[PDB]
DNA sequence: ATACCCCCCCTTCGGTGCTTTGCACCGAAGGGGGGG
C-alpha cells in the first residue's frame, strides 16, 4: 500500500502536555460526530489513562462552509519538532511569488489523512474532546494517520505532492507553486477569467487522480506605507512640540533624522494655544524631514534565521495597524488594515481577521508567519478568538501587557 | 473478570522502589490470606528486589518513593460538577460502588513492581491504595463498561464522580427500576460487586456539599465559626466557608474581611469593629437558607451585575424570574490601576467562561451601565475589548465615568510644566509654570516617576478648574489616561480626587534632560 | 493517621522586563472550602 516515514523528537525535551480548553455545546456536539466518523474509517483510535500527552482542539466554521470542521492545536509539538523540518527537507521560498499578479489558495490537506503515521510518534498527537459540565471525563483520541495542521505532516508528504503536481509544473512552468502546512499557493500572471480557469483546470486535475480539495490575493499590489508629518500653516505651540517629540520618536527609525533649530526654536514657557511664527530654516527642516520620511528605510534586509514579530495598534474607528520587524527600529514592513463593516457588530473580530490576513502576507511575502503581540488582555482573547477563526493554521502569539502609548505610525 | 488490563511502567532511568519492608505490626496476618483465595492478591517467590513499604489501617500501603518515581499520568478528571447544570429528571439513583478498587485487575508485567512481604510474598493482582492513575485506570474501566447501555438508550442520564454511577430518567417509577435493575446486571456481568438494589438512595440526596430535591437544590447547612479571640487560621477557615456559602446566598461580601488577613497558623491577632458588624450581617444572611433551582434548555440564562464598592462585584445567573441558578462574587485585584470598567469587563469575562463550563452556553448579560457609555469606552481604549450581549438595567451604584481628559488644548488655561529628579547612586521635584510659579520641594524614598507624579500634584494643587500641562515623562501619561479610581499610591488617588475636583484637563509630553521648550528652567533648579 | 489527587477562593511570594532600577505584572505556592 502506502508506507511511512518515522519521526523522531529532539531528545532532551518533552512532548505535548497542554490542558484542553472548555467549549461551547454545539462544538462538542459537532466534535462529536466528526472523530466518531474520523474513528470509524481508522483516521483515529482511542487510548486510555497510561497516556500522558494532550493536545486541545475546536470545531471552526470555514468561510462560506455549511458544515463544520476541526482544528487541534499543535503548537507545543511544532515547538518541539522544528528541527524536524528545519533539516530533513526544506521547500526553498520562491522570490517571484512576491512580485506575481495573483495567487489562489487551495486546502489540500485532505490527501494528508490517506498516508499512514508513524508508529511511535502516533502517540504524541494524542487529543482530548471535553464534556458538558464535566460529567464525564475526556475521550482521548489518537491520530493513527498524518495529522492536518501538523508542521512535519508537509515534509513527508511532499514528496507524494511533487510527484503529483510535476505534469503540472511541466505543462505549466509559469504558475509559481508554495504548499504552507494544508493549503497550497499557486500564483499567475492572468486575467481573473484565465486566473480562475486555471484555477479550476488545476482543481479538475487533482480530481483526476485521487485527491478532492473543497479568496484571490494579490502580491504584487501591497504597498508599505510611509510616515508622514502634518502639515498646515498656522502651527500652535502645542502643535510644534508634538512634531519635535515625533521627531525624536522617529529618529530612532531613521538614523538621518534631526531636530535641532525647532529644538532651539522654543526657549521659553510659552502657552500652548498661542499662535507662534515658523521660520524658514524650520520649513527647510520639515521639507528635509518629510524627504527622509517619503523613503523607505535604507539599509533593510530580511534573515530567516531569526523569527519574525508582528506588532498591532488600534486606532479606532475601525482601524489597525501592523508592524512586521525583526530587529528594533528597523521595521521590515509596516501597513494599515482598515475596516468600519464590522465595528458595529465585534471587536476582537477585527483583531482576529488582522492577525489572519497578517499571517496569510506573511507567508505569501516572507514564508513563515509572524510572532504576534496583540493589544488584547490574556483571557478575553483566549475567550473568544475561536468564535471568528477561519484559517487553518494556528499563529503564535503573546500579549505585551506594556502600554504602546506613543502611536506615531498615525496620529 | 473480564477486564483487560492497562499497561504500566515508570520514568526511565531506574527501577522500583527498594526500600525495607516490615513483616511483623499490630493480627494483621489472616485479612490478606483471604484474597489469595479467589486471587485479588496472590503469592509471590522470594525472587522480587521490587520491595515496597507496608502500611494496614483500621491497608493505606505507603508508597512515598513510587509515587515520586512512577511514571506522569495525565488527568482523568478536570473539574466537580455543579447542580444547576442538572436538566430536570424525575427518577434518579446513585450507585455508589463497594470500594471500586479490588475488582478490577492490575497489569500482568507490573505486578513484579510491587510486593507485600508478610511472612511469604504477595504480588497484587489488583490496584493498589495511594497511587498515580488509580482514579484514572478506574475511570477508564468504568466507561468501557457503562458504554454500550447509553449506546443502547441515550434516554438514560449518567453521570460519574469518582467511584459514584448517577443515574436519571424522565420515565415512571417502575419502569425505572426495570431500567437500573437491567444496569446492574450489566455492571455485574464484567465483574462489579455493586451493592445490594435495596441500599440505593432515594431523594433527596447528599453529595459533594450539595442536597439535592425534586425541584430544589442547595448547600449542606453551615454554621459561622465564633470566638472571642481570633488567630489568623481560623480567620482562613471564616473566609474559605463564606467563599463556599457564596455560590447560592445572594449578597455576601468578604473582602474587608479578607484584610485582616494581610496582617499575616496559629498567631492571634485582635480584631476590628467593621469585621464584627459584617460577620453579624453575614450570620443574617445565613440564617434563613434559600434554593436553587434546575436547568431548562427551553429557556435562556439571563444575567445580573451588581457593584457593592471598592472593586466587588456579584453576578445571580437565573433563567425564571427571580428564581436563581446560581450565585457568586468577583472581588480579585490584578495589576495596580484600574477604573471600575476594565474590572466590570473582568467580571463579565469570567461569568461567561464560567457559564460555558457548567453549562455550555454563554448568558446574556444585563448591565448598569448606559449603552453610550460603553459605546464611548471601547471606541475611545487603545487596547481591544469585547462584551458578549447585555441590555441596560437600572440599579445603582451605576457604573460610569468619572473623568474625562480633554484630548485638545483649551484657551483660558494655564500652561504648566512638570519636572523632578533623584539620585541613581531621596529626590527632589521643581519647576517653572509660564510665569515662573515654583513650588521645589524635597522628599525621601522616591525615584524620577515618585517626583514626577508629585510634579502632577503640584500642578493640579497651584491651578484652576481649566488647565493644561506639559510633561516630561510618560510613565504618569500611562497612570493617570487610563482613568484609574484605586490605587497602591496614595498620591496616585490624591492626583485622581484633584481631577475629579476639576473640569477640564490637557496633557502632553516632551522629551527628557534635552533642553527642548519649557525642559530647560524645570530640569535646572532640579 | 498520615499520607494521596481534582475544581473553586484568597494572600504572598518569587521571577520578567524594562516600561532600567521602582514598577507594574504574572505565575507558582500556601493556606481555606468542598471532599475523593
Ligand atoms: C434529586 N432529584 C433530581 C436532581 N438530579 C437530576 C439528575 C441527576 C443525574 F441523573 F444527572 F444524575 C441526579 O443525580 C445526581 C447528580 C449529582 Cl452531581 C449528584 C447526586 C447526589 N447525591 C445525584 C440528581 O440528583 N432530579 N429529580 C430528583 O428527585
Amino acid at each position: 500500500p502506502i508506507e511511512t516515514v518515522p519521526v523522531k523528537l529532539k531528545p532532551g525535551m518533552d512532548g505535548p502536555k497542554v490542558k484542553q480548553w472548555p467549549l461551547t455545546e454545539e462544538k462538542i456536539k459537532a466534535l462529536v460526530e466528526i472523530c466518531t466518523e474520523m474513528e470509524k474509517e481508522g483516521k483515529i483510535s482511542k487510548i486510555g489513562p497510561e497516556n500522558p500527552y494532550n493536545t486541545p482542539v475546536f470545531a471552526i466554521k470555514k468561510k462560506d462552509s455549511t458544515k463544520w470542521r476541526k482544528l487541534v492545536d499543535f503548537r507545543e509539538l511544532n515547538k518541539r519538532t522544528q528541527d524536524f523540518w528545519e533539516v530533513q527537507l526544506g521547500i526553498p521560498h520562491p522570490a517571484g511569488l512576491k512580485k506575481k499578479k495573483s495567487v489562489t489558495v487551495l486546502d489540500v490537506g485532505d490527501a494528508y489523512f490517506s498516508v499512514p503515521l508513524d508508529e511511535d510518534f502516533r502517540k504524541y498527537t494524542a487529543f482530548t474532546i471535553p464534556s458538558i459540565n464535566n460529567k464525564t471525563p475526556g475521550i482521548r483520541y489518537q491520530y493513527n494517520v498524518l495529522p492536518q495542521g501538523w508542521k512535519g505532516s508537509p515534509a513527508i508528504f511532499q514528496s507524494s505532492m511533487t510527484k503529483i503536481l510535476e505534469p503540472f509544473k511541466k505543462q505549466n512552468p509559469d504558475i509559481v507553486i508554495y504548499q504552507y502546512m494544508d493549503d497550497l499557493y499557486v500564483g499567475s500572471d492572468l486575467e481573473i477569467g484565465q486566473h480562475r480557469t486555471k484555477i479550476e483546470e488545476l482543481r479538475q486535475h487533482l480530481l483526476r487522480w485521487g485527491l478532492t480539495t473543497p479568496y484571490e490575493l494579490h502580491p504584487d499590489k501591497w504597498t508599505v506605507q510611509p510616515i508622514v508629518l502634518p502639515e498646515k500653516d498656522s502651527w500652535t505651540v502645542n502643535d510644534i512640540q508634538k512634531l519635535v517629540g515625533k521627531l525624536n520618536w522617529a529618529s530612532q527609525i531613521y538614523p538621518g533624522i534631526k531636530v535641532r533649530q525647532l529644538s532651539k526654536l522654543l526657549r521659553g514657557t510659552k502657552a500652548l494655544t498661542e499662535v507662534i511664527p515658523l521660520t524658514e530654516e524650520a520649513e527647510l527642516e520639515l521639507a528635509e524631514n518629510r524627504e527622509i520620511l517619503k523613503e523607505p528605510v535604507h539599509g533593510v534586509y530580511y534573515d530567516p534565521s531569526k523569527d519574525l514579530i508582528a506588532e498591532i495598534q488600534k486606532q479606532g474607528q475601525g482601524q489597525w495597524t501592523y508592524q512586521i520587524y525583526q530587529e528594533p527600529f528597523k521595521n521590515l514592513k509596516t501597513g494599515k488594515y482598515a475596516r468600519m463593516r464590522g465595528a458595529h457588530t465585534n471587536d476582537v473580530k477585527q483583531l482576529t481577521e488582522a492577525v489572519q490576513k497578517i499571517t496569510t502576507e506573511s507567508i505569501v511575502i516572507w514564508g513563515k508567519t509572524p510572532k504576534f503581540k496583540l493589544p488584547i488582555q490574556k483571557e478575553t482573547w483566549e475567550t473568544w478568538w475561536t468564535e471568528y477563526w477561519q484559517a487553518t493554521w494556528i499563529p503564535e502569539w503573546e500579549f505585551v501587557n506594556t502600554p504602546p502609548l506613543v502611536k506615531l505610525w498615525y496620529q | 473478570s473480564p477486564i483487560e488490563t492497562v499497561p504500566v511502567k515508570l520514568k526511565p532511568g531506574m527501577d522500583g522502589p527498594k526500600v525495607k519492608q516490615w513483616p511483623l505490626t499490630e493480627a494483621l496476618v489472616e485479612i490478606c490470606t483471604e484474597m489469595e483465595k479467589e486471587g485479588k492478591i496472590s503469592k509471590i517467590g522470594p525472587e522480587n528486589p521490587y520491595n515496597t513499604p507496608v502500611f494496614a489501617c483500621k491497608k493505606l500501603v505507603d508508597f512515598r518513593e513510587l509515587n515520586k518515581r512512577t511514571q506522569d499520568f495525565w488527568e482523568v478528571q478536570l473539574g466537580i460538577p455543579h447542580p444547576a447544570g442538572l436538566k430536570k429528571k424525575k427518577s434518579v439513583t446513585v450507585l455508589d460502588v463497594g470500594d471500586a478498587y479490588f475488582s478490577v485487575p492490575l497489569d500482568e508485567d507490573f505486578r513484579k513492581y510491587t510486593a507485600f512481604t508478610i511472612p511469604i510474598r504477595y504480588q497484587y493482582n489488583v490496584l493498589p491504595q495511594g497511587w498515580k492513575g488509580s482514579p484514572a485506570i478506574f475511570q477508564s474501566s468504568m466507561t468501557k463498561i457503562l458504554e454500550p447501555f447509553k449506546k443502547q438508550n441515550p434516554d438514560i442520564v449518567i453521570y460519574q464522580y469518582i467511584d459514584d454511577l448517577y443515574v436519571g430518567s424522565d420515565l415512571e417509577i417502575g419502569q425505572h427500576r426495570t431500567k437500573i435493575e437491567e444496569l446492574r446486571q450489566h455492571l455485574l456481568r464484567w465483574g462489579l460487586t455493586t451493592p445490594d438494589k435495596k441500599h440505593q438512595k432515594e431523594p433527596p440526596f447528599l453529595w459533594m456539599g450539595y442536597e439535592l430535591h425534586p425541584d430544589k437544590w442547595t448547600v449542606q447547612p453551615i454554621v459561622l465559626p465564633e470566638k472571642d479571640s481570633w488567630t489568623v487560621n481560623d480567620i482562613q477557615k471564616l473566609v474559605g466557608k463564606l467563599n463556599w456559602a457564596s455560590q447560592i446566598y445572594p449578597g455576601i461580601k468578604v473582602r474587608q474581611l479578607s484584610k485582616l488577613l494581610r496582617g499575616t497558623l496559629t498567631e492571634v491577632i485582635p480584631l476590628t469593629e467593621e469585621a464584627e458588624l459584617e460577620l453579624a450581617e453575614n450570620r443574617e444572611i445565613l440564617k434563613e437558607p434559600v434554593h436553587g433551582v434546575y436547568y431548562d434548555p427551553s429557556k435562556d440564562l439571563i444575567a445580573e451585575i451588581q457593584k457593592q464598592g471598592q472593586g466587588q462585584w456579584t453576578y445571580q445567573i437565573y433563567q425564571e424570574p427571580f428564581k436563581n441558578l446560581k450565585t457568586g462574587k468577583y472581588a480579585r485585584m490584578r495589576g495596580a490601576h484600574t477604573n471600575d470598567v476594565k474590572q466590570l469587563t473582568e467580571a463579565v469575562q469570567k461569568i461567561t467562561t464560567e457559564s460555558i463550563v457548567i453549562w455550555g452556553k454563554t448568558p446574556k448579560f444585563k448591565l448598569p451601565i448606559q449603552k453610550e457609555t460603553w459605546e464611548t469606552w471601547w471606541t475611545e481604549y487603545w487596547q481591544a475589548t469585547w462584551i458578549p450581549e447585555w441590555e441596560f438595567v437600572n440599579t445603582p451604584p451605576l457604573v460610569k465615568l468619572w473623568y474625562q481628559l480633554e484630548k485638545e488644548p483649551i484657551v483660558g488655561a494655564e500652561t504648566f510644566y512638570v519636572d523632578g529628579a533623584a539620585n541613581r547612586e531621596l529626590g527632589k521635584a521643581g519647576y517653572v509654570t509660564n510665569k515662573g510659579r515654583q513650588k521645589v520641594v524635597p522628599l525621601t524614598n522616591t525615584t524620577n516617576q515618585k517626583t514626577e507624579l508629585q510634579a502632577i500634584y503640584l500642578a493640579l494643587q497651584d491651578s484652576g478648574l481649566e488647565v493644561n500641562i506639559v510633561t516630561n515623562s510618560q510613565y504618569a501619561l500611562g497612570i493617570i489616561q487610563a482613568q484609574p479610581d484605586k490605587s497602591e499610591s496614595e498620591l496616585v488617588n490624591q492626583i485622581i480626587e484633584q481631577l475629579i475636583k476639576k473640569e477640564k484637563v490637557y496633557l502632553a509630553w516632551v522629551p527628557a534632560h534635552k533642553g527642548i521648550g519649557g525642559n530647560e528652567q524645570v530640569d535646572k533648579l532640579v
